[PDB]
């Protein structure tokens, strides 16, 4: 791993543009867990509370 | 380890079945094995407090062991005697369930070898 | 040349890519002007109390009421008993409660069956 | 002394004689005869103080007693001061009954710490005494509800005694 | 240069 | 109880004897010096209860309640003072005069040992309770508050007589050390089922029950503080104490007529709590955090088993001090802003120092907490229903979640965030407002080191 | 001391009407949108676009800058679920669809492989660990009345 | 000084209120303190009864 | 709205920071920074609205496929790491006014001054008035900018919480 | 002072009856630790300074 | 719990790859960390699992 | 947080110390007072970069709205000293 991540860190600095993969902004959004979860169900049952629950 | 693609990605019968060893008779294939014996005793271990796991052959090396470290308190940079004692015990204990094992393994081969002779040839 | 985007309800638009704030035209941007001009008055209002230093209180907000008031008083007299109100009420009100009392009901006549011929464990259950 | 040992034993401890084989010296010794002359001293002396004061004045408080009464199977039917003496009394045997397991489950916390790794072995009349007990007042007092009464405990008992002479009659015959 | 920190009344 | 019914009695002689700048000063010191006293109700037998006459005996289950009903009456003046500093003397005293024949007719409600004495006493705290709310509320909607408050008692009450009555007749008393002895099981017939609700549905309208519970947010909004705070501190009790009264004559029908109400308490917590998510006024929040731990209250009673009735009991004193702090609370800045919107006011940590401290344990004892009875009382109830049924475990998780949401959620909206720029008259705390609060608070955390006093009659 | 007529109505019927509820809640008369008449309690309550304050101008001068409010504003039916601390419709940088893709595929395909390394354990090729004394027989709580099955093991 | 005055009102007192509880309130009453007992090795000596068990038997002498 | 030069303005300077975020690196951030620049040098002026719109919504297209994930935000803007960290030590003006006696007397000095401030802002309140119901339409102000004060001596109108608003750091 | 349990646990982990998909992901993430490890070395102490000019 | 360390220990070390937030690089490693403990938990190695808290 | 405050002659002397390392101005008739657009010549993208060289020497964004409004070094000063409200 360190073998890896030193290559790999090196080549940040070759002057050259990039890529913007998936799997690149899977890892930086945490895989969507918080970006789905806590936007979806905070909805539903915040949702259900006004229209069904009170209402 | 190395024998998992023969157990899945080959013949089963060839490889043992750790749940159920061993499987064939404990004597047939040796000339009257001797009996493990147990340095240590019931009362000794019971009162050494050894966890149950360690009620083992190999005790009677680790109550040697205990013995050091709470008569050359404080000596932690010590009693590494002891501990090589019991450890090499267990190592040799290890090396009997693979010799266990490898008795196993092969007399599975054994038993395909005598069926598939008595059978191939009727 | 790249994949659109699609909004979600939980995602909207970015402004940028709605195919509305690059187009003006003489109407568009008119009532632009309407909505500043309105929403700037209240402001002038607002900032007419607030920076009065004869004024000590809460500057009643009629937004703030109209908004509480339709929340909780003003429901009920805008209500009509129609399919979707029926059905939706039905479903969320009732339909829970018979789930649950299945789930329970049949637990619990289960639960009495092995206690009665003695095949539940209670050998050390003496807090109920 | 303290409590009796009968209601709670103790096994005699043995505690082995130091052995060192290291030449440096154990701490803990130092410390326990530090402890014992700036800690365990003058807590003595302030507690032997005190427990003189205690020997000036002295009196005496008494375990009250209760002589038995009639239980709610002798009581006439709807007869409520009868009945209401043998609820009373029910209700003190009922509260001694749950001390009677806490004593047993006292024990046998106990010994499960007292015997260390041992325990599983070394600790098994004290799980068949807390398995009898337990069963013995589970079969007095569980199920009875909230509003328990002798008058329902007794119920409990003579639905347990006509199954259990009925299947004495089914064995009989065999 | 030590200047007026504006707090609530702590007298209360 | 003639030692704690006359001296209530004669706090009316004292208010309109008193001088007329003193009345708050003497009705607030001798009614706690009442509330002193109380505590000689403690002498509490392990067999028997104290049976004091023909009419009055406390066990422990009335014991708990009378010093909670004794001690919020003191604070209860405490918090009239603000509002009624414009009202007309006589008027004034008449209100102090509800209060007391309130509290009058609560002690002799939860020591009657007669169930139609306790029926009279019970259905008589409406009159005290329907007066304060209609003519010393601030808003229209109290008139409309006090009938739904009037009727939906009523509603359950009457039937409830009818029972009551025809069990007399049946079993020739209803002394309840008679019915101890005397009681007979219910056999399953549609008469019984019928007696068995009229015997019930007068305390689930009380506790209240979800469903029945359309008078609560009316009541407990629309009405001024003292009568909020007990609203919901002791007479939402009343139905908790008569139900864990009246099953003792109700079984074995219990067995099978508590399903549909253990269902609506079960699912009537996850429809309430969820409703205080969403509330757009901060007394309406508190009023509906009641129902939910009410709803526990009836499951409590229902499954019949000594840690229900231990839990039930614990979870009443319990709620009673906390839902009476949250409101006090809640008043403290309305009595500053006279709004009750929840948004209006936020941040308030920054202006108000102290009182946020006071938010935050009110809080924490709302979501149960441990140590606190709060969580003691709702901990006994989850272990009981888990016998009763491994799955409500699901039902009890899920509340308890929400519970923390909603509690937390007032928390952050009022005391935290940035502060509204046109409120202006934030003014320090009185030390009348947080003396009102740690008047709570410290009783509400003492018990928990002696919780046995709390745990009623099955301890 | 708000009036009757400055308060929510019910939903209006004619143009005119739909006049003065857009200057009743300030706002143009094109902009507002009632809710759909459907008969759940909505009367003539704007409907505001499903907007969350966190996606609002962070730098304009707000009267209400933890809201994101303007005094006087019509507020959003649902402004309590909306506020910055609880639902967030901010646009993502992965369109909401490719998201749930995304996840559901990792969680499906990592839930699958646990089960296929569950019925193919690994194990090193060792026999049964051998304890003396019938298996600790009496260490393990074997009562000491009813006879073990002996059990011996010999040296290998 | 600073500290010779922490180590008195922070761990001397401290110690003197629980050790005088401990040993005349709480181990006063059956199993409030309950200790493992001590492990005892083939080969010790019993300080409570002067008991000396065998030392042990003999090992088959190994190396290594 | 905004016109259609601020937009190209705006989006170079969210473009230079997204490209600054995948970089990291100062000397391939300049090596690309001109880069990106001769991409907008190449369509200046170039007239033709209609297509100057196309070229924009291209590249708001490219720059949303192209943005990064998590961009470098100041630790003090929205989003950052310390954005309103000290909301919470902001305390307004007004509660000094409800000060207990004893605890104005420790600041003598700060109160002397305080007492010049709202004098001053008592007196200059009707101008302030004045100042606006004159330069202002009659259908109410259609701008949210306020006029300063036409004379000497007069403040501007609505300062008050403008210039006596918390600073940034309070404690 | 991580040698002394992390590479104890690996030990076992692997010579333990197990499962196998479980054990893949313990070793896959260990050479993981090292990447984001390095990771901060080199953008906090390799390299040139990136941060403003007074500091 | 063997499973549910060795998803967290990957799941959680993958997402720190990419994570710029020095403070939020070393959580990931945390969740990573704690992964490892309850795949030590899940092999049957209590001992181990305290000993890794503690270094 | 130990941070040394800003002055007036700080900030002034880092505006033009950031502009005089700009290769599209001269350095000798780069004063206080002059314009952007129609004193030096620079279009305006060579002014939104040069708010970007000035948000990265004081570390803190300027509104977009506010950015499109400096046009004088001075300004700059100004706005930067009241935003982190420095007096002397
Ligand atoms: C700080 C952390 C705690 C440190 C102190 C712990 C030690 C300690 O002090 O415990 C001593 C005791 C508990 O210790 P104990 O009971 O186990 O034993 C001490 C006494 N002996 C040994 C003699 C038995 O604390 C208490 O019991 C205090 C009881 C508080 C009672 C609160 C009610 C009084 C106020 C009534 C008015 C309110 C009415 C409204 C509420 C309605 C109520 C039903
Ligand atoms: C039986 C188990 C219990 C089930 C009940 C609990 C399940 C969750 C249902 C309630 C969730 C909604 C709670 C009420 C709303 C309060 C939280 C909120 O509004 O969102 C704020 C936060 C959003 O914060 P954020 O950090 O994600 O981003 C917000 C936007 N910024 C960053 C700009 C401020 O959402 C949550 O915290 C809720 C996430 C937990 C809900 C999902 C649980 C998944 C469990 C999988 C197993
Ligand atoms: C280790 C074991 C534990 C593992 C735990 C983690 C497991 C995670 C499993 C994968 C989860 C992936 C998410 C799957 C749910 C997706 C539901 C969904 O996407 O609905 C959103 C819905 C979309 O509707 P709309 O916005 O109108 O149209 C969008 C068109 N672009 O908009 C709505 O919200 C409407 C309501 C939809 C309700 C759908 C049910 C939820
Ligand atoms: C079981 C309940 C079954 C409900 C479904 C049947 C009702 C239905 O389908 O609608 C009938 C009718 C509406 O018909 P329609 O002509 O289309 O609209 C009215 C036009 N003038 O409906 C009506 O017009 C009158 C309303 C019908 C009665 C509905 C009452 C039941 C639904 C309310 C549920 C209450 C939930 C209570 C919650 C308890 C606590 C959990
Ligand atoms: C114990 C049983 C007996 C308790 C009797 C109740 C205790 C007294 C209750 C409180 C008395 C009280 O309210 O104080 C009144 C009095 C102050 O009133 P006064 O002396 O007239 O001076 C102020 C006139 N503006 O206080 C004093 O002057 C003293
Ligand atoms: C909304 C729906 C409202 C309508 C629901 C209520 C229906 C009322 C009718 C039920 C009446 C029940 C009844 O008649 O009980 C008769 C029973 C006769 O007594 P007995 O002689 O022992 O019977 C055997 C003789 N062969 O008497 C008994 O044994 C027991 C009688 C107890 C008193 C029953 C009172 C009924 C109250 C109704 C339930 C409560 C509902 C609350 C809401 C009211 C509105
Ligand atoms: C908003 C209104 C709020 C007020 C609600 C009023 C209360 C509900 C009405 C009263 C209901 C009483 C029950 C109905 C009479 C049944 C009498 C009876 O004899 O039932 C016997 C039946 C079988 O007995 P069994 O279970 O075999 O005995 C062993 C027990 N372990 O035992 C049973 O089956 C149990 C009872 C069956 C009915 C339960 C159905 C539950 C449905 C969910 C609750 C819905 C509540 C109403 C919602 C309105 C909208
Ligand atoms: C949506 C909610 C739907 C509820 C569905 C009810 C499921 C009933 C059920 O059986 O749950 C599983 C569990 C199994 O019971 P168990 O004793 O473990 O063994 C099998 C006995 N037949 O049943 C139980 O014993 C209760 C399990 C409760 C699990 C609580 C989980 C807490 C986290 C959420
Ligand atoms: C049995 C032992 C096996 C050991 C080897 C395992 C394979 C390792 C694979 C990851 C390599 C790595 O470190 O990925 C490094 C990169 C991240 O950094 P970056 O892209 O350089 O930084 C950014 C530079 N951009 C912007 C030019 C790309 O990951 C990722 O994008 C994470 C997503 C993939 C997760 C898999
Ligand atoms: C010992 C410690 C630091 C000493 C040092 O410089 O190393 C000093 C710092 C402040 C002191 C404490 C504070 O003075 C507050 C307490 C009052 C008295 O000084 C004695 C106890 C008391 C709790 C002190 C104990 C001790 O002297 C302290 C704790
Ligand atoms: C047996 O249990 C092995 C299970 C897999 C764990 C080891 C995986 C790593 C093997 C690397 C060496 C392979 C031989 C070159
Ligand atoms: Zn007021």
């Amino acid at each position: 791993g360190f073998i890896l991540a030193l290559e790999i860190s090196n080549m940040t600095k070759n002057l050259k543009y990039h890529y913007p993969s998936n799997a690149f902004k899977f890892s930086t959004l945490l895989g969507y867990f918080p970006t789905i979860m806590h936007r979806l169900a905070p909805y539903m049952n915040l949702s259900m509370s006004q229209k069904s629950a009170s209402s | 380890g190395a024998h998992l693609a023969r157990r899945y990605l080959g013949d089963a019968s060839v490889e043992p079945d750790p749940l159920r060893m061993p499987t064939f008779p404990p004597d047939y294939g040796f000339p009257e094995r001797k009996e493990r014996e147990m340095v240590a005793t019931q009362q000794e271990m019971n009162d050494a407090q050894l966890v149950l796991q360690q009620r083992d052959y190999c005790a009677h090396y680790l109550i040697r062991f205990l013995k050091c470290k709470r008569d050359s308190f404080p000596n932690f940079l010590a009693c590494k005697h002891e501990r090589h004692d019991w450890d090499y015990c267990e190592h040799l204990d290890y090396v009997k369930r693979m010799k266990e094992f490898e008795r196993e393994r092969r007399l599975l081969q054994r038993k395909k070898r005598r069926e598939q002779r008595e059978a191939d040839m009727a | 040349s790249f994949p659109k985007y699609e909004a979600s309800r939980l995602s909207s638009l970015p402004t940028t890519l709605d195919p509305a704030e690059y187009d003006i035209s003489s109407e568009t941007r008119k009532a632009q002007a309407e909505r500043l001009a309105i929403r700037s008055r209240l402001k002038r209002e607002y900032q007419l109390q607030y920076y009065d230093p004869s004024r000590r209180g809460v500057i009643e907000d009629p937004a703030l009421v109209r908004w509480t008031y339709a929340r909780s008083a003003n429901i009920y007299p805008n209500f009509r008993p129609n399919t979707k109100t029926s059905l939706l009420g039905a479903l969320f009100g009732i339909g829970p409660l018979v789930f649950w009392y299945y789930v329970f009901k049949t637990d619990r006549d289960r639960k009495e069956k092995l206690i009665q011929e003695g095949k539940l464990d209670r050998t050390f259950n003496i807090s109920y | 002394d303290s409590w009796d040992k009968d209601v709670y034993p103790e096994p005699p401890r043995r505690t082995p004689a130091p052995s060192p084989q290291t030449s440096l010296p154990n701490p803990i010794t130092y410390l326990t005869k530090a402890f014992d002359l700036l800690v365990d001293r003058p807590v003595t002396l302030v507690r032997e103080f005190i427990e003189r004061q205690h020997a000036k004045n002295k009196y005496y408080y008494y375990h009250r007693e209760f002589r038995r009464v009639p239980d709610i199977t002798e009581c006439q039917e709807k007869d409520v001061l009868c009945m209401f003496e043998a609820e009373m009394q029910w209700r003190r045997d009922y509260k001694v009954d749950q001390e009677i397991v806490n004593i047993i489950q006292e024990r046998l916390k106990a010994c499960q710490q007292r015997e260390g790794e041992s325990h599983r072995q070394n600790c098994a009349k004290e799980l068949e005494q807390f398995t009898q007990v337990v069963k013995a007042y589970q079969d007095r007092y569980h199920d009875l509800g909230a509003h328990y009464s002798a008058r329902k405990c007794l119920a409990k008992q003579k639905q347990r005694m006509l199954a259990e002479r009925k299947a004495a009659k089914e064995a009989a015959a065999a | 240069k030590r200047l007026f920190i504006i707090k609530p009344s702590g007298f209360y | 109880m003639l030692k704690y019914i006359i001296p209530t009695i004669m706090l009316m002689p004292l208010t309109w004897l008193s001088k007329n700048n003193m009345i708050w000063v003497n009705s607030t010191a001798h009614s706690l010096l009442i509330s002193f006293t109380s505590l000689l109700l403690m002498n509490q037998f392990g067999d028997n209860s104290l049976n004091f006459s023909l009419l009055f005996f406390s066990d422990s289950l009335s014991t708990p309640l009378l010093i909670l009903t004794m001690w919020l009456l003191p604070l209860m003046l405490m918090a009239s003072q603000h509002h009624l500093s414009k009202e007309n003397l006589t008027r004034k005293k008449l209100f102090i005069t509800m209060l007391i024949s309130l509290q009058l007719f609560l002690i002799m409600t939860f020591t009657a040992m007669e169930l139609i004495l306790f029926y009279i006493l019970f259905e008589a705290t409406l009159v005290p309770t329907l007066i304060i709310i209609t003519r010393w509320g601030n808003q229209t909607e109290r008139l409309n508050a006090g009938l739904y408050f009037l009727f939906y008692t009523l509603a359950g009450s009457l039937p409830l007589l009818v029972a009551l009555i025809y069990i007399q007749n049946t079993v020739g008393s209803l002394n309840f050390l008679m019915l101890q002895y005397w009681v007979q099981p219910v056999h399953n017939s549609w008469s019984n089922v019928f007696m068995w609700l009229a015997c019930m549905m007068a305390f689930m309208v009380k506790m209240p029950l979800y469903g029945l519970h359309l008078w609560l947010p009316k009541a407990h909004v629309e009405a001024p503080i003292a009568g909020s705070m007990v609203l919901a501190a002791v007479l939402l009790k009343l139905g908790g104490y008569g139900m864990l009264r009246i099953t003792l004559i109700l079984n074995p029908m219990t067995d099978f007529m508590a399903y549909p109400f253990i269902m609506l308490s079960l699912w009537g917590m996850i429809m309430t709590s969820s409703i205080c998510l969403r509330q757009t006024d901060l007394k309406s929040l508190i009023a509906y955090s009641s129902v939910s731990h009410m709803a526990l209250v009836i499951v409590a009673i229902l499954i019949q088993t000594p840690w229900s009735y231990m839990g039930a009991t614990a979870l009443m004193i319990a709620h009673g001090l906390t839902s009476s702090m949250l409101f006090c609370l809640a008043n403290s800045n309305y009595e500053r802003i006279h709004s009750r919107t929840m948004i209006l006011a936020r941040g308030l940590q920054t202006l108000l120092p102290l009182m946020a401290t006071w938010w935050l344990l009110a809080s924490l004892t709302n979501l149960a907490l441990p140590p606190t009875i709060n969580l003691i009382g709702e901990l006994f109830v989850v272990m009981s229903t888990f016998s009763w049924s491994n799955i409500t475990i699901i039902l009890m998780g899920v509340n308890m979640v929400i519970t923390a949401l909603y509690s937390l959620y007032m928390l952050i909206m009022t005391q935290r965030g940035k502060y509204t720029y046109h409120i202006n008259n934030i003014s320090p705390s009185f030390t009348r407002e947080n003396a009102l609060m740690s008047l709570h608070i410290l009783p509400l955390l003492l018990l928990t080191l002696n919780p046995k006093i709390i745990l009623g009659p099955l301890y | 001391h708000i009036t009757k007529d400055m308060l929510p109505g019910p939903y209006p019927k004619t143009p005119e009407e739909r006049a003065a509820a857009a200057k009743k809640y300030n706002m143009r008369v094109e902009d507002y949108e009632p809710y759909p008449d459907d008969g759940t309690g909505y009367g003539d309550y704007p409907k505001l676009p499903d907007r969350s304050q966190q996606e609002r101008d962070p730098w304009y001068d707000w009267d209400h800058p933890d809201l994101r409010l303007n005094w006087g504003e019509p507020m959003h039916w649902d402004l309590d679920m909306y506020i910055r601390n609880r639902v967030d419709t901010s646009p993502t940088p992965v369109n909401w669809n490719l998201m749930c893709k995304h996840l559901f595929g990792f969680v499906a395909f990592m839930l699958f492989m646990f089960w296929v390394g569950e019925t193919y354990p690994a194990y090193q090729p060792v026999g049964p660990k051998q304890y003396p004394y019938n298996n600790l027989y009496l260490e393990r709580g074997g009562d000491p009345n009813k006879e073990p099955e002996p059990v011996v093991h010999y040296e290998i | 000084y600073r500290h010779s005055i922490f180590a008195f009102t922070h761990v001397l007192i401290p110690v003197w209120i629980i050790h005088y509880y401990l040993k005349y309130h709480v181990t006063t009453k059956p199993y409030t303190i309950v200790e493992k007992k001590p492990r005892i090795f083939p080969g010790d000596t019993i300080l409570e009864t002067g008991e000396v068990i065998p030392p042990m038997k003999e090992f088959p002498d190994q190396h290594h | 709205y905004l016109t259609h030069q601020q937009k190209v303005l705006r989006l170079y300077k969210r473009a230079l920071r997204h490209l600054e975020s995948w970089c990291i690196h100062r000397d391939k951030y300049r090596y690309f920074a001109c880069l990106l620049r001769a991409r907008f040098d190449e369509h200046k002026n170039e007239k033709d609205m209609v297509k100057a719109t196309q070229l924009l919504r291209e590249a708001e297209e490219e720059f949303w496929h192209g943005q990064h994930p998590q961009p470098y935000i100041f630790p003090e803007s929205p989003g950052g790491t310390s954005y309103e960290r000290y909301e919470c030590y902001k305390v307004p003006e007004w509660c000094l006014d409800d000060w207990h006696p004893s605890e104005k007397a420790m600041y003598p000095d700060y109160f002397a001054k305080r007492e010049q401030w709202k004098k001053l802002r008592r007196e200059s309140w009707e101008r302030e008035v004045k100042q606006l119901q004159e330069e202002t339409p009659v259908g109410g102000p259609r701008t949210e900018a306020l006029p300063p004060a036409r004379k000497q001596g007069d403040l501007p109108p609505l300062w008050w919480h403008i210039v006596t608003r918390p600073r940034e750091r309070p404690m | 002072t991580g040698f002394y349990s992390k590479d104890l646990i690996i030990e076992a982990a692997n010579t333990s009856y197990t499962n196998a998909w479980a054990l893949l992901m313990t070793l896959i993430a260990t050479s993981f630790t090292a990447i984001y490890s390095t990771r901060i070395i080199f953008f906090a102490l390799l390299g040139q300074p990136r941060f403003p000019t007074l500091v | 719990t063997l499973c549910l360390g060795a998803i967290t220990t990957l799941f959680t070390a993958m997402c720190a790859l990419t994570q710029n937030d020095i403070k939020k690089i070393i959580a990931f490693s945390t969740s990573s960390q704690l992964g490892l403990m309850m795949v030590t938990i899940g092999i049957n190695q209590p001992y181990l699992a305290f000993l890794h808290i503690c270094t | 947080s130990d941070a040394p405050p800003l002055t007036l002659e700080g900030i002034k002397d880092r505006v033009l110390y950031v502009l005089k390392l700009y290769d599209k101005i001269d350095p000798e008739k780069l004063s206080v007072n002059s314009h952007f657009m129609k004193d030096l010549g620079l279009d305006s993208l060579d002014q939104v970069e040069i708010i970007m060289a000035m948000e990265d020497e004081f570390g803190f964004e300027i509104p977009d709205i506010d950015a499109e409004k400096l046009m004088c070094p001075q300004e700059i000063v100004d706005y930067i000293a009241d935003k982190k409200d420095v007096y002397e």
